[PDB]
RNA sequence: GACAAUGGUAGGAGAGCGUUCUAAGGGCGUUGAAGCAUGAUCGUAAGGACAUGUGGAGCGCUUAGAAGUGAGAAUGCCGGUG
RNA sequence: UAACUUGGGAGUCAGAACAUGGGUGAUAAGGUCCGUGUUCGAAAGGGAAACAGCCCAGACCACCAGCUAAGGUCCCAAAAU
RNA sequence: AGGACGACAUUAGACGAAUCAUCUGGAAAGAUGAAUCAAAGAAGGUAAUAAUCCUGUAGUCGAAAAUGUUGUCUCUCUUGAGUGGAUCCUGAGUACGACGGAGCACGUGAAAUUCCGUCGGAAUCUGGGAGGACCAUCUCCUAAGGCUAAAUACUCUCUAGUGACCGAUAGUGAACCAGUACCGUGAGGGAAAGGUGAAAAGCACCCCGGAAGGGGAGUGAAAUAGAACCUGAAACCGUGUGCUUACAAGUAGUCAGAGCCCGUUAAUGGGUGAUGGCGUGCCUUUUGUAGAAUGAACCGGCGAGUUACGAUUUGAUGCAAGGUUAAGCAGUAAAUGUGGAGCCGUAGCGAAAGCGAGUCUGAAUAGGGCGUUUAGUAUUUGGUCGUAGACCCGAAACCAGGUGAU
């Protein structure tokens, strides 16, 4: 049971909450395979080098294979001549993996019972905002009395909450579906409408 | 990313050169060679540690066989007397000795020579 | 790419429950005049591919 | 967990080797190679089952058999397995699939004897062991075909 | 507390040092960052501090992640200078 | 106080001297080929003037402590003129 | 083939919120204090690090003219079905065959299916082709004429962006007047080289000198930033000096040690070293190297087991008689949702028909082989292997197309 709020701060009520969803002993991981793999999975991988054959020119031998003195050479580009091309280095490529379907529902449960159990996470009844204000919203969590780093959590895209939101450093909105782990972890607290919860509690 | 080679080898190479203070000419100058000399000193000093104390036992051995031959006795057999009065002194300390106050070490003498 | 069976030898071989790998026999194409009876008739029964050769080939067979 | 305490799970992880970086690794200069011969060159090293030259096993050994072009081979279905549906139950290749008992049919479904079947089922299906056809007629219940 | 082991090439195994970048947290900096230079400093090693001079704007630290991650030798390549 | 089984990873396939049982050679070779042991290889320390392979002996680090091994004790040079 | 009107977009642009003070300082954006905007806290600049100083950003607005994509009118073109089975038509040097080649994953093979050269060469709906030689039956098609968008490939280019990509030996060969200089008859080969300062305020004037160069003075926070002018390591070259050295045999140190000179991260200190003991560099390669075997003049920088996809094993984690999705679609180039086609496992044995906790062999209910009498599967760290240049450098050569008889 946790309480559900008005934006002014008072209760407007109560909410039941499953435990199998906000309730869980956190699998920390599970829980860090899922935070690893997105930041993998952020990853443009667009690097590269230009090895021996890729460097212009080197066509001919520099020189005769015996008989001048020097250390014998194929050509300009090779690896160990300044201007050559070198060995192995970047080389564009996805740094994208997958996790199993469960583990990955297990990790999204683990993050949110985190916050429930770190008292990171505040039920509101309702974002009731007509038009964008950075202002009004920033007065509503100082209000709600939230930390630096919060996730708003709206049951869809809410224009007005996202435009209010957007600009406060720290404050991230999402959705009910766009719910991530790396965005729950980073959050210190999660503030969530009741039918957020709901579809939250629906969908895991 | 790229690792450039950085500060890293000046500092390594650094030490190993001031570690080499006071060798002769290149050696306390050109890492590769201050290098090899530094690992020569490590060797040499390794040995000389356990060099010493034989050195030094046989520097305390000819003192006091010097000291028993003005008592008309010789290292070996005043050792033996020693040993035989039962006498734990070791050779540092009888050397010691020797030097520093004769008539202590006469009467260590005559206990040998009791002794044996 | 994908690694490529050794055709040869998975038309020399099948691999069992345990995952060993039986094989038929040498010596049993011709100069049967020159093998006794009883050397032909126990060259009949096929017998496994030995420990110290599965060290040597197993990848050649990893999809068989 | 916080994004600056992250921890992976004890003993999923190592540190990769890394040769050719100095004596004290134990794999520094030859890199675990050994001296000379084929096995240290860039790229050497003979093909897997080679022999240096001995007639390999899998060309002193003759082929054997052929594969049947009609060959059928049956999704399998012990006794064991039937014991999960309710007495009275009429078991079929889509009850099978639907359950989750059998995920490929293959050439279809064929029952088969192992362990103890304890209800009484009208079991359809492509084939059955003697063992199976007698052991769900015995408990009551009927096969066909 | 006891008492046992600890030479080592190829090679196997383990634990670590340091480099650049990223994430998050927490810091430093024109009252002087990095770099460089010197010193009689600290750690079992790789190595880590501190002070002073130079320098003039950027840089540590913690945990995790990722690699163009460590050179003394290749009649190595380029530069400088004997 | 080991041994065996299974599985992951190897390197090695130029060996040397010495002693001894033998072939070969000439009861030649610091020769050559086998058997057996040790050492070197991969082993520092003490002795054999110097001297991988001989003799003693296997260095975790420190000590300006003691007892010994081979080998030594007139001086070089520790210890018996 | 056109025409009229309209819409949208591209090719310039316009508006666009909100900060002051003190301290340090050459300078404030920094620190301190107190405020303010935010649908704008992207970013760059400004005398150091700025949401509120500038350029901008969110948001909104804008086109004389040309171009592009579109909608509606116009314009243009144009019949559409059924019944009958008498006759007619339905692609010929074609299909096909033989020989010789080629192409099919398929190397001539039992070789279908498909093309080329040479020679031969059909049938006509009761026809013809195909189902991997071939025949029959059945089934599916209807060759020897043509056209056809999209889903697919690629990027010289333009616009807007992105990066656990480089940061001047890197990154393009080229950050710079570079395919330049330079080399070659020619094809062709092919560099080196970035940084004053915030502002040029870029040193008036005096002095030595022919000049170069310098000493002052001045500008500047700094000239010790004065022109390849941020920093300024090492090799190397000099000047001064504390200790030391002209009877001594030296891999240059090490351990012992007086004398002399100092005085530190203040530690049972630092520099030097009369004299004694001990002691033939390093790497490579070797049975064995002080080796008179190899390599390195010195210093600096650069310079070698990587990544992708498969395999296997180990560790980790989730689920478990189950485990898991691929492409695709949606999403912010994300996590993720969806997608069960497919894959592995739940049963083996046999060459196979097949039988099945058994099966194969066998005449055998014998004996024997492989099996049964639970655990897998997905992702991933590590190890190793395979395919790739596969740890790096090095041939003599081979082939192709060009350039050369100055
Ligand atoms: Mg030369
Ligand atoms: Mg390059
Ligand atoms: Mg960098
Ligand atoms: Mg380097
Ligand atoms: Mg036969
Ligand atoms: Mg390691
Ligand atoms: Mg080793
Ligand atoms: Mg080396
Ligand atoms: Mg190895
Ligand atoms: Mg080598
Ligand atoms: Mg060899
Ligand atoms: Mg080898
Ligand atoms: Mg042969
Ligand atoms: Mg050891
Ligand atoms: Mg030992
Ligand atoms: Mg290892
Ligand atoms: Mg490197
Ligand atoms: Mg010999
Ligand atoms: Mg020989
Ligand atoms: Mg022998
Ligand atoms: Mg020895
Ligand atoms: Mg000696
Ligand atoms: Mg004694
Ligand atoms: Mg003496
Ligand atoms: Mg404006
Ligand atoms: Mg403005
Ligand atoms: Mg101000
Ligand atoms: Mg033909
Ligand atoms: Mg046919
Ligand atoms: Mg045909
Ligand atoms: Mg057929
Ligand atoms: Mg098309
Ligand atoms: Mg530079
Ligand atoms: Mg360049
Ligand atoms: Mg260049
Ligand atoms: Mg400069
Ligand atoms: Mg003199
Ligand atoms: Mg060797
Ligand atoms: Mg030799
Ligand atoms: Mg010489
Ligand atoms: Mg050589
Ligand atoms: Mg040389
Ligand atoms: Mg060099
Ligand atoms: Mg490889
Ligand atoms: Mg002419």
């Amino acid at each position: 049971n946790y309480d559900v709020l008005k934006l002014d701060g008072t209760k407007s009520g109560s909410i039941e909450l499953s435990d199998a969803v906000f309730g869980i002993e956190p699998n920390n991981s599970v829980l860090f395979e899922a935070i690893n793999l997105q930041r993998a999975s952020l990853r443009q991988g667009t690097h590269a080098v230009k090895n021996r054959s890729a460097v212009s020119g080197g066509g001919r031998k520099p020189w005769k294979q015996k008989g001048t003195g020097r250390a014998r050479q194929g050509t300009i580009r090779a690896p160990q001549w300044r201007g050559g091309g070198i060995v192995f280095g970047p080389t564009p490529r996805s740094y994208a993996y997958k996790m199993p379907k469960k583990m990955r529902r297990l990790a999204l449960r683990s993050a949110l019972s985190f916050k429930a159990q770190e008292n990171g996470l505040t039920v509101v009844d309702a974002f009731n905002f007509e038009a964008p204000k950075t202002k009004e919203f920033k007065n509503v969590l100082s209000t709600l009395e939230q930390p630096k780093k919060v996730l708003v959590v709206t049951e869809n895209e809410d224009v007005n909450v996202e435009l209010s939101a957007r600009n406060i450093p720290g404050v991230q909105v999402t959705t009910a579906q766009g719910l991530n782990v790396l965005d729950i972890t980073n959050a210190d607290s999660l503030v969530i409408t009741e039918a957020a919860a709901k579809k939250v509690e629906e969908v895991l | 990313p790229r690792v450039k080679g950085g500060t890293v080898t000046r500092a390594r190479r650094k030490k190993t050169i001031k570690l080499a203070k006071g060798y002769f000419g290149s050696k306390h100058t050109l890492y590769k060679v201050a290098k090899q000399q530094v690992m020569k000193s490590g060797q040499y000093a390794f040995r000389d540690r356990r060099q010493r104390k034989r050195d030094f036992r046989k520097l305390w051995i000819t003192r006091i066989n010097a000291a028993a031959r003005q008592h008309e006795m010789s290292y070996s057999r005043l050792m033996n007397g020693l040993k035989k009065a039962g006498i734990d002194i070791n050779r540092k300390m009888l050397s010691e000795i020797a030097i520093s106050d004769e008539k202590a070490f006469a009467q260590l003498v005559t206990k040998a020579k009791d002794a044996l | 790419p994908k690694m490529k069976t050794h055709r040869g030898a998975a038309k020399r071989v099948k691999r069992t429950a345990s995952g060993q790998l039986k094989r038929s026999r040498a010596f049993t194409s011709h100069l049967f005049a020159n093998k006794s009876t009883k050397q032909k008739r126990q060259l009949r029964k096929a017998r496994l591919v030995s420990k110290s050769d599965m060290k040597r080939v197993k990848q050649l067979l990893a999809y068989k | 967990m916080k994004l600056h305490e992250l921890k992976p799970a004890e003993g999923s992880r190592k540190e990769r080797n890394r040769v050719g970086r100095g004596v004290a690794t134990g794999n520094g200069k030859t890199s675990g190679r050994g001296h000379k011969g084929q096995k240290a060159r860039s790229g050497g090293g003979v093909r897997p089952g080679f022999e240096g030259g001995q007639l390999p096993l899998f060309r002193r050994l003759p082929k054997r058999g052929f594969t049947n072009i009609n060959r059928k081979e049956y999704a399998i279905v012990n006794l064991d397995q039937l014991n999960k549906f309710e007495d009275g139950t009429e078991v079929t290749p889509a009850l099978l699939v639907e359950s989750g008992v059998v995920k490929n049919e293959k050439s279809g479904i064929k029952i088969l004897g192992n362990g103890s079947l304890d209800k009484k089922l009208t079991v359809k299906a492509h084939k059955f062991s003697a063992s199976a056809a007698e052991a769900i007629d015995a408990k009551g219940g009927a096969h066909e075909v």
